């Protein structure tokens, strides 16, 4: 997140020197990369001892929200933000033959 | 009246579930207490079609780790998942 703003003026400097008719390149706002929002991807019951015709419909509805990008009811994305990397943390109690 | 009542060839799924834990009993007893085998019923009809399709998914039972004639029907679809 931080780091792709360092790479962004050492490039600057060097497509500045290669023109000598190109002055003063534009780029744009530091905070569209910045923000978190802007991209995709940002009580509780222990689901694991309900039926498995519950389980099942809860479970769909869950993945189907995480699937772009947007946080699910049991799935927390890990704050490890920036580059092209992310983990997520699924809840641990669940039937065995769903959580496979 | 007050009806013959059945034999044990003509009622089953209460009968059987007892014939079973009787035929179970006495083999136990006739080994010794050596042949220990627990359970003379587990699971349902249904219930137990939905285990076994479940098996494919890559779960097992519990006679292995990756009614008593249910080990030699199921041993065939546990190999197929397997």
């Amino acid at each position: 997140l931080q780091q792709s703003l360092e790479l962004k003026r050492k490039m600057l400097r060097d497509k500045q020197n290669k023109k000598n008719s190109g002055q003063h390149l534009p780029i744009f706002p530091a905070w569209v990369y910045e923000r978190p929002a802007l991209i995709g991807d940002f009580t509780a019951l222990p689901i694991g001892t309900l039926p498995l015709a519950s389980q099942e419909s809860a479970v769909v509805e869950d993945l189907l929200y995480v699937l772009v990008g947007v946080d699910g009811r049991y799935v927390s994305a890990q704050p490890l933000a920036g580059r092209q990397s992310r983990t997520f943390l699924v809840d641990p109690n669940l039937d065995l033959s769903i959580r496979e | 009246g007050h009806r013959e009542e059945p034999y044990l060839t003509e009622a089953g799924r209460d009968a059987f579930d007892k014939f079973c834990r009787l035929h179970q009993g006495e083999l136990q007893l006739l080994a010794g207490g050596v042949l220990q085998a627990p359970q003379p019923v587990l699971v349902k009809e249904c219930e137990l079609v939905k285990d076994v399709l479940n098996v494919l998914i890559g779960v097992v039972s519990a006679t292995f780790s990756l009614p008593e004639s249910i080990s030699s029907l199921l041993s065939e679809v546990a190999e197929y998942g397997t």
